[PDB]
RNA sequence: UGUGGCAGAGAGCG
RNA sequence: CGCUCUCUGC
């Protein structure tokens, strides 16, 4: 509650890079469910919140 | 009662001539029967002192031989010189062998002849390669060959023994034969004029071949001994090292079939809980490359015992292993110098490439450890950060060893490095200073001492001055009575059983877990000892002092701030022929009264900043983290199933965020096991290391020739209990030949059985092993009567020393820091305290302890003394004994074996009544006055001094306790209250809690409070008399376990005990 | 009366 | 990025994991470092932008990772995630925090 | 992980008993009962706080 | 008269 | 509770 306004600023960057980095594509953008799948340990995401 | 036996064989084989005559000496408490034996003795003196033959006298006074109780036997033979070689010839009909020079790395570590090292003998130093023990290599081999040859017509198991063994003494015998045996001066030490034309290390390899081939019951026993004896007269620096390096990895392959567990509580549970071993594949490459130098080293069946295990990695052939990790360290010790000692750790590479977000973090862990433990009592204002100076000056450890000094005591002059005897110099002529600390910097660097332990390094050891150790003292001592009740410490987890030390290897153990183990030794000179923890401990410090509000306090808190100030940057006396070397050492070790503690908080902030790194790559929740100084283990739960991979890429992660850290590691991850210096787990059942060399020490004691024989006998007992197994005679042997007293060169005197094994300050060993033996006898109370007389001696150098200047100053000094109204209790009670540790020092306790035994040989060599009624133990087991009652029973086994190695009687006793469900008695003066006194003050007056003192009046109690800085309120409230009459009694029960016969070594480990074995005792209860029943209770117990001990079988007990004897008991009970 | 240094 | 420690010293003071002791608990401020931050940074972009599809894995007894992954499913969306992880750690929400 | 519709699986044969040892085999019963009774004390927990 | 310790626990002496 | 020994982390 009181990293808000740091969280609002993570958000528009890392969809601002998003974006920018999408421009940069020429194949299809397609969503599928993969057969193996990235890991992801949210303490990461605690570590970047 | 066999020993005596032995005794006799022993005399006459190694004697042999007709000049050698053997004259026994009895007692008996009747006096009829001592008059008799008093004959006995003056007829038979006088019939040796005529040259008349005394075969003859023997048959007339067999009421003796029937009846007596033998003392000793005494011997007239002469010189006989080099009878070692006329005897030895025989037994060396093998080839000798020769040593191999390119083996060790260095140049004196080989087992190359004295003089191609030491052509002079002003050079020459037997300190690296000193048995350090009082008795010759020549009495090993004599009772070597005098076991042989009394084994010489057995035909069983027994002669595949003697076979075996022979062998062996046949490739020691012609080794030493090559060139002879070195004989001994009066110190025990070996000169150069005998040493000069002989292998340097042939001494050590000698005891230690012995002590190993006396431990051979098998075939694998006697492969074993044929291939480290072969190589121990070579390599003497990469064997215990190598082949006790890969069972670390051993334990990670058992599989859990039945376990045991501990809980938060301290308490043994079983569980048939099933656990696999994921064991990585690289690990195998790794063991395997261990196998390889096991095998370029010059080994070929023990690699062959380890990869043919491989094949079923079953946990029956597994103490094999264990067994072969105890015979590593009965090779001997690798005394090498004190400098290349001291260079194996101040090798140092410290780096620029290191990260700061890790040691900011280990800075504040270990800034956060010190508040949570130092919260309370800085705050709550406490008498020993107060009195911090006083109490650093009455727990001065007199061996302290802070820098050899020239004294002088009125008219001698003495060269003590004790800081007690230090202080009491430097109080006089006004140098004692303890605000200011002094440096150690160039102008004053630190001495050395060396640390030996066979299979690992030459540890070292800081000598400081006697300032450190003041500064240092109320915190440290606050900061263990705080995490004793705390995790993550060896002082909260230790008595002495399973259920402690570790107790927790084993609950958070499955296969969702696992365990990264790591052992941290080597982490004193690293770049993470070093600066941070330092400044952190001083910030810490540094809270703690704004978080209070008296000023001795904060003093105190700023004198160990600056102590580690000083510290930070710290030189290192070292000689080296003419010049010294002084080397910048800036980083922790030993010699300090903070080491424990501090070890153990930087290893648990180190691992708690590496733990925050794996977490970027797995899920987990820490279990458990346990660190005790210089190891640590960390067990870890996932939110899924184990994998191989993962165990290997954890131990990468591992070793490389260490590397982030420029930390050398080798990282070790398993599911069931660990292995640390002194024990492991393996199965669910624990083994331990036997690595106590008995024929060869680490250093020079102070002890006699008596009290050796004593050492070597607990080290055999605890090393059998371990699993490595001696043969008890050859003990039995030893402790004969070093019991033995030369009067003259001609006459020699040998104590029997019943002087060495009754309870007193001359026990040696006991009659039956893992059983301590009272007495329900007469002749054990005659002469436990006899010897607790003579145990109370005195030293008139301790007589001198009290009687001068600075003692009385000392005791002085102590005095007015505190108030200035009590003149003959207390100053009386702390010089009386401080004799307790000048004893310490040698010469006291050689001249009272010489002084000792001459009054134990003018009553060995006449006959004997009543000594006048002086009450003792077995005067009351005498009383206890006649109104029990024993039947045979059965007990059944229902209880599981979780120490494989044990002899099969104690494990008997395991595997019928449970392990240990422990109690507690009193944690130390707990009843009624110390723990005020502990509370307004440190000062623990004996409880002599408090059973006196209440019987005094209660002006002057009161006026005592308002001199020990309690006010007066307290005191009119403690005399209103009549509690006085109540410190009688709980003192008193305090005195019979003082029987510490629950813990020797196979009493440490059984449970009394069994229902299998309370079931037998039927002692019917009698009420109000509690200290009786308990220890009736308790000696029944003891009684029925020492039956089964020595004899397999149970009983049970009865003991209608009548109510006069209970009163007539009462009042012996609460005395001595 | 000597010494040697390291640092 | 901000200094590591600063957070360690709010969070474990505040949360205060040491008192809370009903277990053999041994709690500790797992993983809040930096090379997280910066993985996670890289992770999720990398991730909408090959559309690859990323699972999570957590200790539920660790709920300040739920704490955050709350606000990682705010902004990230839910196709993104295979089912069983994304409902196992909204279901771990609800039955820990929500209701 | 997702799985795909190319993978397979093997159901086992989890028919009940069509002998009824509890019906006068006591001397087998007494054994499968003490089996799986030791199975089972290994998956209970231990009292461990 | 030439010197090798800190603290934990278990024995033996006050 | 003061000292020697056992090992213990050193």
């Amino acid at each position: 509650s009181n990293r808000l306004g740091q969280l609002v600023d993570l958000t528009r960057l890392l969809a601002y890079n998003y974006e920018t980095l999408m421009a940069c594509i020429t194949m299809n953008m397609q969503h599928v469910q993969t057969l193996t799948t990235e890991k992801l340990q949210l303490t990461s995401v605690t570590s970047l919140c | 009662g066999k020993y005596n036996l032995i005794l006799s064989e022993y005399l006459s084989f190694i004697y042999n001539s007709q000049s050698a005559v053997q004259i026994p000496i009895y007692y008996s408490s009747n006096s009829e029967l001592e008059n008799r034996c008093i004959e006995f003795h003056s007829k038979c003196l006088e019939n040796s002192k005529n040259g008349l033959s005394l075969k003859k006298l023997f048959v007339e006074y067999s009421d003796v031989i029937e009846n007596a109780t033998l003392l000793s036997i005494l011997s007239y033979s002469y010189d006989k010189y080099n009878a070692v070689e006329r005897k030895l010839v025989k037994y060396a009909k093998g080839k000798p062998l020769e040593a191999d020079l390119t083996v060790n790395e260095l140049d004196y570590e080989n087992n190359k002849i004295t003089s191609e090292l030491f052509p002079t003998a002003e050079e020459y130093t037997d300190l690296l390669m000193d048995p350090a023990i009082l008795t010759s290599l020549s009495s090993n081999l004599n009772a070597v060959m005098f076991w042989l040859e009394k084994h010489e017509n057995d035909v069983a198991e027994k002669l595949k023994i003697y076979k075996r063994r022979l062998d062996l003494f046949t490739i020691v015998a012609s080794t030493v034969n090559k060139y002879g045996v070195p004989r001994h001066n009066a110190k025990y030490r070996y000169e150069y004029e005998v040493m000069k034309d002989k292998p340097y290390y042939l001494v050590t390899w000698a005891n230690s071949s012995i002590e190993m081939l006396m431990s051979v019951f098998s075939h694998e026993d006697y492969l074993i001994a044929r291939e480290l004896i072969v190589l121990s007269y070579s390599n003497r620096s990469t064997l215990a090292k190598l082949v006790s390096s890969p069972m670390s990895i051993l334990v990670a392959l058992v599989d859990i079939n039945g376990t045991f567990i501990t809980n938060e509580e301290l308490e043994l549970e079983f569980s048939n809980k099933y656990v696999r071993a994921i064991v990585p594949d690289q690990t195998f490459d790794e063991l395997k490359q261990m196998l390889d130098n096991m095998r370029k080293a010059g080994l070929t069946d023990i690699p062959k015992m380890i990869q043919d295990w491989l094949v079923d990695c079953s946990i029956e052939k597994f103490p094999l292993m264990a067994k072969i990790y105890s015979w590593s360290f009965h090779v001997g010790f690798r005394k090498q110098k004190m400098l290349d000692a001291a260079l194996d750790q101040l090798k140092t590479e410290y780096t620029e490439d290191v990260d700061d977000e890790m040691y900011r973090e280990y800075t504040m862990l270990i800034r956060d450890e010190v508040v949570k433990m130092l919260e309370e009592p800085v705050k709550h204002d406490d008498h020993l950060l107060q009195d911090s100076e006083l109490a650093g000056l009455l727990s001065m450890s007199s061996a302290s060893n802070g820098e050899s000094r020239q004294l002088k005591f009125g008219r001698k002059t003495i060269f003590s490095t004790k800081k007690n005897m230090h202080v009491m110099d430097d109080m006089a002529n006004g140098r004692y200073t303890p605000g200011i600390i002094p440096p150690v910097n160039v102008d004053k660097p630190i001495p050395l001492g060396r640390r030996d332990v066979p299979g690992r390094r030459t540890r070292i050891i800081f000598i400081l001055p006697y300032e450190y150790f003041i500064a240092q003292h109320a915190v440290v001592e606050k900061m263990l009575i705080y995490a004793k009740h705390t995790r993550e410490y060896a002082e909260f987890y230790s008595q002495s059983n399973q259920l402690l030390s570790y107790g927790d290897v084993t609950r958070f153990l499955s296969n969702n877990s696992m365990v990264l183990y790591t052992d941290v030794s080597q982490w004193d000179s690293s770049q993470h000892n070093t600066q941070p923890f330092r400044k952190g401990i001083i910030m810490g410090l540094d809270m703690l002092a704004n978080m209070t509000n008296d000023a001795r306090v904060i003093q105190t808190l700023n004198l160990y701030k600056q102590t580690q100030i000083n510290l930070m940057d710290s030189y290192v006396q070292i000689p080296d022929g003419n010049v010294i070397k002084k080397i910048q050492y800036g980083a922790v070790a030993s010699g300090e009264k903070q080491t424990k503690a501090a070890n153990s908080i930087a290893n648990l902030a180190l691992i708690k900043t590496v733990l925050s790194r794996i977490s970027n790559k797995y899920s987990f929740a820490t279990k458990i983290i346990r660190v005790d100084g210089d190891d640590n283990y960390a067990v870890l739960q996932f939110n899924t199933e184990v994998t191989k991979q993962m165990v290997q890429d954890v131990s990468n992660d591992v070793r490389e965020t260490y590397a982030r850290m420029n930390t050398k590691v080798k990282a070790l991850v398993s599911t069931v096991g660990i292995e640390i210096a002194k024990r492991y787990i393996a199965g669910g059942k624990i083994f331990f290391r036997a690595g106590i060399n008995l024929l060869n020490n680490e250093k020079k004691g102070q002890s006699t020739q008596w009290d050796q024989a004593a050492v070597l006998y607990s080290n055999y007992i605890v090393n059998r209990l371990r699993g490595f197994e001696t043969d008890r005679e050859f003990i039995l042997t030893k402790i004969m030949q070093m019991t033995s007293v030369a009067i003259t060169g001609s006459l020699r005197l040998f104590p029997s059985e019943r002087v060495l094994t009754t309870n007193s300050t001359f026990k040696v060993f006991d009659s039956e092993d893992f059983i301590i033996e009272y007495g329900t006898t007469d002749d054990e109370v005659y002469i436990q009567r006899a010897f607790m007389s003579l145990s109370s001696q005195k030293s008139g150098i301790a007589d001198e020393i009290a009687a001068s200047s600075t003692f009385k100053n000392y005791v002085s000094r102590l005095s007015e820091q505190l108030l200035f109204s009590k003149n003959n209790i207390v100053s009386r009670g702390i010089a009386l305290t401080e004799k307790a540790k000048l004893n310490s020092y040698a010469p006291i306790s050689l001249e009272k302890r010489r002084a000792q035994i001459s009054a134990l040989l003018t009553m060995l060599q006449k006959p004997v003394t009543f000594k006048s009624s002086k009450i003792t133990i077995n005067d009351i087991l005498r009383d206890i004994k006649p109104f029990f009652t024993v039947n045979e029973a059965h007990l059944p086994i229902q209880y599981q074996k979780f120490m494989p190695t044990l002899p099969d009687n104690v494990q008997y006793i395991i595997q019928c009544i449970g392990s240990r469900t422990y109690q507690i008695e009193d944690d130390g003066s707990k009843s009624a006055i110390s723990r005020l006194i502990s509370k307004y003050s440190v000062y623990k007056p004996s409880i002599e001094e408090l059973y006196k003192v209440i019987s005094l009046h209660e002006n002057e109690i009161q006026l005592y306790l308002i001199s020990l800085g309690i006010p007066k309120i307290d005191a009119d409230t403690y005399v209103g209250s009549k509690i006085y009459s109540q410190d009688k009694y709980r003192i008193l029960e305090s005195y019979v809690y003082n029987l510490l016969s629950i813990n020797y070594g196979c009493y440490q480990l059984f449970d009394f409070n069994s229902p299998d074995l309370e079931k037998l005792i039927r002692i019917p209860f009698k009420g109000k008399i509690p200290a009786v029943t308990f220890i009736l209770h308790l000696y029944a117990k003891l009684e029925v376990i020492n039956h089964a001990i020595k004899n397999g079988s149970w009983i049970s007990l009865f003991c209608n005990y009548p109510k006069s004897e209970m009163i007539k008991l009462w009042k012996k009970m609460w005395n001595i | 009366v000597q010494y040697e240094i390291l640092q | 990025l901000v200094s590591t420690e600063a957070q360690i010293q709010k969070m474990s003071q505040d949360l205060q994991l040491e008192a809370l002791t009903i277990q053999s608990e041994t709690q500790f401020l797992t993983g809040i470092n930096s090379q997280a931050a910066n993985d996670c940074f890289k992770t999720l972009i990398a991730a909408m932008l090959s559309q690859r599809t990323m699972s999570l894995d957590f200790v539920t007894t660790n709920y300040m990772s739920l704490i955050s992954g709350m606000w990682l499913l705010t902004v990230v969306p839910n196709d993104m995630f295979i089912r069983e992880s994304l409902v196992a750690c909204q279901l771990a929400i609800i039955n820990t925090i929500i209701y | 992980r997702n799985l795909p519709s190319t993978a397979r699986y093997i159901r086992p044969n989890l028919l009940q008993d069509r002998l009824n040892l509890h019906d006068n085999f006591e001397s087998l019963w007494d054994t499968i009962t003490t089996s799986n009774y030791i199975l089972a004390r290994s998956v209970v927990p231990d009292l461990k706080e």
